């Protein structure tokens, strides 16, 4: 089940893949609108891989266990550049995430992304999977791959400020590791990268 | 569409009835999700 | 000269549910196109279908396996009210419609690790007419409707709960005078009772392919 | 019917499995377009509001199937009621005034008022819930409404959604507690 | 025999702006002939586009080249509601209308001595999350959607102003709580600082080929 | 975009100049035919009345663009509100008397009276502004009208343009002042 | 035409409704003054 995903000049293979998992549509497909008066102008340097760790997973956490990833997040690339020179800005995320361990450990993670959450009640976590969503059993994947559209009230994102994806993981099931051989602590990395980004309305430098 | 219906039709015309909309030049999704469900049994069915 | 016409009485009360259209105000207003925006959905049931939720195992979605006997992981009422179902998708959908027919689906994933087998096995008991019982073990359960499935490469295994009633639809709600279920129980037998240790079943449900609800109602909560 | 579950492709299987047949159901009831379109109470004895469609009650059926959305797209239909001479409505955007001429005004018939609101929202489609900076490791914006209705004397106030469209599901919760009993068993005339 | 009719609640009250017409009294009068006069205009944008107004720079429409460093003659808001705008046959129409689209036109008609000569530029600035700023200096002015023109034979320069906004439509009025803009500035820099002596740059505005407003409204003055 | 302005040459370009296209859109609220056609409260408790069109507020939406217009041509519809019996109306140039009868005549319905007047004044155009030898180094005459209304009892007036033609445009300014703050602010629901 | 509309037609005859016009046999201008307008760039345009 090997998938290789490339952005750019980053690269990302995966041998325990389960498949894309396309949300809310088969792909990403900008029109120009009125909104920008056609000033916008395609990026191709912005659509590459970064990432960040999310969290170590022990044993430790119970069910329900969250951890939210407000997108797009601050970072030094490019893209975090033209969040700074150009004012509206917009963006369809395409997201993998690995939590490598032995597949002798026992548990699982919902990871899934949720449009717009400003808060998440508790008896709400169930339906997470609603969302676009995978899950992550260690005794099969590893790794999930999600890919979502620009989603919004408006076609252009105001740069920073509103952020319309976040990428929960939730912990479905607790991490078991009857073997003892620790192990223990599954890191939990993500690898993200915008696709088709667009910008318009280019700001004054700073300072 | 939806709750509405008579054998007759609107009396005002549909321009003061409801709010034009306008294509984006000069959909469902859920539908083909459910459709693309595999009912088929997996594995070597038998009897 | 005048058209003769005669008001009725009876007639012409203000309805919140009435075909009727209002007199506008504006017009030629124009909408923002809407085109390239996803993720609709025209038909709540769709999003039923496609879209598992997890069932409420005394606050966690998954049954733990368990070396002592017992071997009856859950038996819950195929209803809608049932505590089981209160954090379900279809239970929040189904508390507003009035009535349903048609097959619920159960999802079965595994979650143990890779050198740990089990086998499951799950029934659908028909409403009774039951002193109870409910079967204890599978060796009584199998001669309901059931099925059974061992853990392997491919760890999910999907239920589906036939809808067998006399009636052609049957209430959402229970009635509040009732000794006994009237759409019948469901139980998830686990098969050996020797497993060191722990492991876990995760459960969720999502409605089959011919479920239909009827009659949009708002009932006053509580 | 086993399959990989990671996945998450969709499964539905029918008692075929079983030897049962089930034909398809062409569920109407269930539709969007048919559920939204109804006349939800949403507010008590209130003179001016704006025409902000979340402060429909939660527990109502409208109101909790609109919170199953994300986005949406409504014409709508206001009916007010109870005893008042006429109502104002300000289209979205207009400048708030204590005072009120020439904006768009209804005679009440009978003590109640019906009239249709075209969609004014400058977005293509709102929201029921916007992150707007509320991160947490743990409310909308003004410009999310149809309007600006001012009545004569305070009102009830009906809305109904006309050709509904929603977009991007949540949660639905039922609104019942369970209580001491796992089944929440309750009466039916 | 009668026609049934069922006469309806919260139907026919007095509308202002209701389609129906009213009945008649008169009948058969001939209004005189208004062929042969002149100057009619079946739209407002129209004469909005066809008739440049000027602008309001502290009370005269013409601003003032300086031998002083400063080299903002101006900086102002593109919103209707702005001091500038307020003499401006725009800055009236839209004081009615709710809400707009599409470009700005912005002239400027050099008026000094024909020895005298000067160099100008005009920057468009987006809407911010900008924490001030906004930049005073022609380099600094540079990177933004600008344009920039010498005077010559040819005098007056026509600077369209784009609309970039998040949403379709945006407010003519501002507001009550605004830390800043939601349509962003624009300014219009002099780039040399030694002009001896005075000379003047009118300006005006006008709509731009694609711009419309819509909802007409009323507001209660003041 | 160089180009002589003294000529007073029309001068219209789009953000094409910097790249950017931009479709024309058909603008139908800022038509003259449909914005001029409203009931425009015009004054209220008043028994006999000229039916002078001048007499609508000049911070009105009707008012305001009528003023912006030099000459104009409409038919109108009169919406009299208020507890009254019936309502008379004399055809423009129709003498003046305090008691009436055979003139045309309307009774109320429900305490609302609308009905249409046709154009009645004998000049092919009014005008809002007259220059009768008001000559100025720094009022129109009354045939302008469209007619002599009076009611049994003081009652509120609307006036509703119809077929409006409006000629030879004239200045619109806005009614704010801006105070100390040069930009206005204003609140919006 | 103008703020009026109805699947339907006026019942009353348009003698009644609406004064008749009358031509000068026994028009629009700003449109025209709009549609002279000159968007395209002046001089040697370039890149």
């Amino acid at each position: 089940r090997i998938l290789t995903t490339r952005h750019g000049t980053t690269t990302s293979t995966t041998q325990s893949s389960v498949g894309i998992t396309y949300g809310y549509a088969d792909a990403d497909s900008f029109r120009p609108g009125p909104n920008t008066s056609g000033l916008e102008t395609r990026v191709e340097q912005a659509e590459r891989f970064f990432k960040e760790k999310l969290f170590d997973w022990t044993s430790d956490k119970p069910f329900g266990t969250l951890y939210v990833l407000e997108l797009p997040k601050d970072h030094k690339g490019i893209y975090g550049y033209l969040t700074d020179a150009y004012t509206y800005m917009r963006n369809g995320w395409d997201v993998q995430v690995s939590a490598t361990s032995t597949q002798f450990n026992g548990g699982s993670l919902l990871v899934a992304m949720v449009p717009e959450l400003c808060s998440l009640k508790d008896r709400e976590e169930f339906q997470l999977s609603l969302y676009p969503h995978q899950f992550i059993n260690p005794r099969t994947n590893t790794t999930a791959h999600i890919q979502v559209p620009y989603l919004g009230v408006n076609r252009h994102d105001q740069g920073k400020r509103h952020q319309a994806w976040s990428l929960v993981v939730m912990v479905l099931t607790p991490l078991t590791t009857e073997a003892q051989m620790q192990s223990g602590t599954v890191e939990v990395y993500a690898n993200i990268a915008p696709t088709n980004v667009f910008v318009a309305g280019e700001k004054p430098a700073k300072q | 569409s939806g709750n509405t219906g008579s054998i007759i039709n609107n009396y005002y015309m549909q321009q003061y009835q409801n709010s034009m909309d306008t294509q984006l030049g000069d959909n469902d999704w859920f539908s083909k999700l459910a459709q693309s469900a595999i009912s088929g049994l997996f594995g070597a069915l038998l009897a | 000269g005048i058209i003769p016409v005669a008001c009725f009485d009876g007639y012409g009360g203000f309805q919140n549910t009435d075909p009727k259209t209002a007199d506008p105000i504006y017009g030629y207003v124009y909408n923002p196109s809407r085109n390239d925006c996803h993720g609709r959905y025209s038909n709540l049931l769709d999003v039923a279908e496609a879209c598992p939720t997890f069932l409420n195992f005394d606050g966690k979605p998954y049954v733990v396996t368990k070396n002592n006997g017992d071997k009856v992981m859950t038996c819950f009422d195929v209803a809608f009210t049932h505590k089981v179902h209160k954090n379900t998708f279809l239970a929040g959908l189904a508390d507003y419609y009035a009535q349903y027919q048609g097959s619920l689906n159960y999802h079965f994933m595994y979650t143990g690790p890779t050198h740990h087998k089990a086998k499951f096995m799950v029934a659908y008991i028909p409403p009774g007419i039951e002193t109870d019982r409910l079967p204890k073990t599978p060796e009584d359960a199998a001669h309901c409707y059931h099925s059974e499935w061992d853990t392997g490469l491919n760890s999910q295994f999907t239920f589906a709960v036939p809808y067998v009633s006399a009636s052609d639809f049957s209430y959402t709600h229970t009635d509040t005078p009732a000794m006994a279920t009237t759409n019948g129980w469901v139980a998830v037998f686990q098969v050996t009772d020797t497993h060191s240790a722990e492991a876990a079943v995760v459960v969720s449900v999502s409605a089959g392919p011919d479920l239909e609800f009827r009659f949009p109602v708002d009932p006053v909560r509580q | 019917t086993t399959s990989s579950g990671e996945g998450a492709d969709v499964v539905t299987t029918d008692p075929s499995t079983h030897g049962g047949a089930v034909t398809e159901k062409k569920r109407v009831h269930t539709d969007v377009a048919f559920v939204m379109d109804r006349f939800t109470h949403v507010l008590t004895n209130r003179t001016a509001f704006a025409v902000d469609l979340m402060d429909t009650n939660e527990k109502t059926l409208v109101g909790a199937l609109l919170r199953a959305a994300t986005y949406y797209f409504c014409d709508l239909e206001i009916a007010c009621l109870g005893e008042h001479e006429r109502v104002w409505w300000q289209p979205n955007g207009a400048p708030r005034t204590t005072t009120l001429r020439d904006n768009p005004m209804v005679f009440s018939h009978n003590n109640v008022t019906r009239f249709a609101v075209p969609y004014t929202a400058p977005h293509r489609l709102l929201s029921t819930r916007y992150n707007g900076e509320c991160k947490y490791t743990q409310k909308l914006p003004s410009t999310f409404n149809f309007g600006y209705v001012t009545a004569d004397k305070p009102v009830d106030v009906y809305y109904r959604m006309k050709r509904a469209e929603l977009y991007c599901p949540r949660p639905l919760l039922p609104g019942y507690d369970h209580a001491d009993r796992d089944r929440f068993d309750s009466p039916i005339g």
